[PDB]
């Protein structure tokens, strides 16, 4: 893992804030408030990308085949190859992610209905970027559950309204 | 800091003919730079950023080009409102630096000014002062020389003038000379003219009154 | 949405200034308002820029964040001037201390988004692209007076052909500016309200032309309305012919 292994290609065309909101931790006031899981091509993709096996993973940048590339999503041919972080066994998996002009991208999701990150209607799994993807869940709170996929145990933090 | 050398000073451009600005940076400012339209009496807008990329809202004949040190603004089909000063901006080295601007002004035919000359009045005469008025009405271009004499001395230092901005339909420009004396001064002598120059008159033009006739 | 600046201001020299800039429709948050200051006839002049940051950095992307301190300087207003936000982040303040008559200068805020767009590890400006209407700042050890108004009257020295001009001489007040209208706005055509003078007793002075028909001198009643808004000086002055 590196920070050269984020994509970064991110225009604000209309100075709404949201790349700032890459770099620093915003949070919102009251007012501002399926599909498969492919491959996508870095140059849709600003800041990190989070996938969901219900636990949270990170996808870096890599060339066409799968070998790691470090040059920030720039090159024609990088691309988030999304499925290899799916766990062999387990029917949930979602991942999230910004495209270049800051509007978040899903591919469910829970098994069902919800939608990514999303565990019910209520509730999503927490994970670093939360508040710049899902801006409007600021004021969820947050809660330890458990949850079991394939016979496996996740143990993560879920934001709930 | 880096120095942003604006060329030429002032343009004078024919409505539907091109513009071409120039800006050249000391040190190379790597296309982060931009252009701002600054009309009369506003405040200045923001044209082209990164040398190239265009502001939004901004018509399509406005064009930034260059990296490094060079960079030129188009402006391809000039419309009389185009009139402003064209300031550029780099912001690769703080801290961040300005051309002196570049005047776009629009071209027209040659006019020779309407020259008239006001004595002072006598509400003024009797605080003490004499203040007279010569001016030069709707001409162009903007360049005239305005000379004072008063029974034929030359009057070099106690005159102040004032050129309009150009005018957004006529395209031309006014002028005012103000000669000041005392009151004393004013009464001790006859003729006041004020002479003026202008590329537009064959020979200089006179404008004169005798005080008390 | 929009920046609104304070009123105009008027200093001795030696003395202080705050100018504030509002934003209308939002908030400044994230990115940089700066100052620029502009002498009457020249060039602009960057005085500096403050950020107003979103919230607490995210520290593992410190190494490409173009951000370089909250706040930045000139150099040469290093030591007299000082800018803050309040904590809403709808005004930023600019306090220039210790004034000269070269800061005589209209003094615009600015914003600008660093954040513009961000390829292969770093991001860029996208200038400044939202400007505030400006905040004159006037530095003058004169007091404030209200002008003299005096007529041009017209003659047989002031017509060409059909057309005569007359006028209103707007003299001695401090400071700027003054209106002119000429019959109460009803005339707007043909009036060139020539730019202020400073004289060198520190003191501003300006004519106020129009030009009409000659037919008109004598039958046509011409007024000139001067308004010094800072001396609370109204003046309407008629005009006729010699
Ligand atoms: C933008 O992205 C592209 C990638 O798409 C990137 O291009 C790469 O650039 C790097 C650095 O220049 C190249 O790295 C070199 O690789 C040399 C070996 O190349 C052979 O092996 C590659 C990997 O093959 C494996 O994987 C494939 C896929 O699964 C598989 O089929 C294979 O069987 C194998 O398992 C292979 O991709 C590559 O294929 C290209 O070239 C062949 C033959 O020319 C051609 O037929 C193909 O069509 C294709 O174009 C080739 O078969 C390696 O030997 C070399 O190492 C030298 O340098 C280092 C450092 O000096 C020394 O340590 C070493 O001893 C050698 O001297 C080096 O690592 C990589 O090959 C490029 N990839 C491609 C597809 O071209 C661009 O650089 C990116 N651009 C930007 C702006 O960053
Ligand atoms: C990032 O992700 C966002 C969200 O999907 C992308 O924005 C979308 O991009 C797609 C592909 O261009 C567009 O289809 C979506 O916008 C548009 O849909 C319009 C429909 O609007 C209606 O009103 C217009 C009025 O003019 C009518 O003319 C139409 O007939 C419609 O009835 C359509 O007009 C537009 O032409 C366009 O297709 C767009 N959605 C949003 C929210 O903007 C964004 O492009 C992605 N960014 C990148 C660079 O990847
Ligand atoms: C992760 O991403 C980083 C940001 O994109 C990458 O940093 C880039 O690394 C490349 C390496 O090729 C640099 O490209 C070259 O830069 C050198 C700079 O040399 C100067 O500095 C050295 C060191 O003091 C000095 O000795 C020299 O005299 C130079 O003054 C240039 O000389 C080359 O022409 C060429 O541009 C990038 O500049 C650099 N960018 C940044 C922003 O750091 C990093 O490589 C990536 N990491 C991986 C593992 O790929
Ligand atoms: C950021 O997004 C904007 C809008 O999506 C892009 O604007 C386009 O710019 C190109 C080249 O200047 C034009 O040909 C398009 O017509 C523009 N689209 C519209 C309709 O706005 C912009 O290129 C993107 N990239 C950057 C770096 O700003
Ligand atoms: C969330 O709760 C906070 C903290 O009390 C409040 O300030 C904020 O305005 C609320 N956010 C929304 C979306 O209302």
């Amino acid at each position: 893992w590196h920070i050269n292994r984020t994509a970064l290609n991110c225009n604000d065309s209309l100075h709404t804030g949201f790349l700032a909101a890459l770099f620093y931790t915003h949070k919102f006031n009251a007012s501002g408030c399926p599909r498969q899981c492919g491959t996508i091509p870095a140059s849709q993709v600003c800041g990190p990308v989070y996938c969901f096996t219900p636990s949270p993973v990170v996808v870096g940048t890599t060339d066409r085949f799968g070998a790691p590339t470090y040059t920030w999503g720039e090159n024609e041919t990088d691309v988030l190859i999304l499925n290899n972080t799916r766990p062999p066994q387990g029917n949930w998996f979602g991942c999230t992610w910004m495209n270049s002009t800051g509007f978040t991208k899903t591919c469910g999701g829970p098994p069902c209905c919800g939608s990514g990150p999303w565990l019910t209607p209520r509730c999503l799994v927490d994970y670093p970027y939360r508040l710049w993807h899902y801006p409007c869940t600021v004021n969820f709170t947050i809660f330890k559950v458990r949850m079991y996929v394939g016979g496996v145990e996740h143990r993560l933090n879920a934001a709930c309204n | 800091e880096i120095e942003l050398t604006q060329s030429p000073a002032t343009l004078s451009v024919s409505p539907g003919e091109s513009a071409t600005l120039s800006c050249r940076a000391s040190q190379s400012v790597s296309d982060n730079l931009a252009w701002y339209q600054q009309k009369p009496g506003q405040a200045p807008r923001l044209l082209i950023y990164g040398a190239s990329s265009r502001a939004p809202a901004i018509p399509g004949r406005f064009s930034g080009s260059g990296s490094g040190t060079d960079f030129t603004l188009t402006i391809s089909r000039l419309e009389p409102e185009d009139l402003a000063v064209y300031h550029c901006q780099q912001y690769g080295a703080s801290p961040w630096t300005f051309g002196q601007g570049t005047k776009v002004e629009i071209k027209r035919t040659v006019a020779a000014p309407s020259v008239f000359i006001f004595p002072p009045s006598d509400e003024q005469l009797k605080s003490g002062t004499a203040s007279v008025v010569c001016l030069l009405n709707n001409f162009y271009p903007r360049e005239a020389k305005v000379q004072w004499k008063v029974d034929n001395a030359l009057q070099s230092g106690n005159s102040q003038e004032s050129v309009t901005e150009q005018d957004s339909k006529d395209s031309t420009y006014s002028l005012s000379s103000t000669l000041t004396l005392s009151k004393a001064d004013y009464e001790k002598h006859k003729v006041y003219a004020c002479e003026v120059t202008h590329q537009g008159l064959s020979s200089p033009v006179t404008k004169s009154f005798n005080r008390g006739e | 949405v929009q920046l609104e600046q304070s009123g105009a201001e008027v200093k001795k020299p030696g003395s202080s200034v705050k100018v504030s800039c509002k934003a209308s429709g939002g908030t400044f948050s994230s990115f940089v308002i700066n100052w620029v200051r502009q002498a009457p006839g020249q060039g602009l002049e960057w005085v500096g820029g403050i950020f107003q940051a979103p919230g607490p950095e995210r520290e593992w992307l410190r190494d490409i964040n173009p951000i370089s301190g909250t706040i930045n300087y000139a150099q040469r207003f290093q030591g007299r001037v000082t800018m803050t936000a309040d904590e809403s982040m709808t005004t930023v303040y600019m306090e220039l201390s210790s004034l000269r008559s070269e800061d005589t200068a209209m003094y615009y805020c600015a914003r600008e988004n660093k954040f513009r767009y961000c390829r292969g590890g770093s991001c860029y400006s996208g200038a400044f692209d939202m400007w505030g209407q400006g905040t004159m700042v006037t530095v003058s050890s004169a007091s404030t007076k209200g002008p003299s108004v005096f007529p041009l009257a017209p003659s047989s020295k002031s017509t060409s052909g059909g057309t005569a001009a007359l006028g209103c001489l707007v003299k001695d007040y401090f400071p700027e500016p003054v209106t002119v209208s000429w019959n109460s706005g009803a005339l707007t055509s043909g009036v060139h309200t020539f730019p202020a003078v400073l004289q060198s007793s520190g003191l501003y002075s300006l004519s106020s032309v129009v030009t009409v028909p000659s037919s008109s001198l004598g039958t046509q009643t011409y007024i000139c309305n001067v308004n010094h808004k800072p001396s609370n000086t109204k003046v309407d002055k008629r005009v006729e012919p010699k």
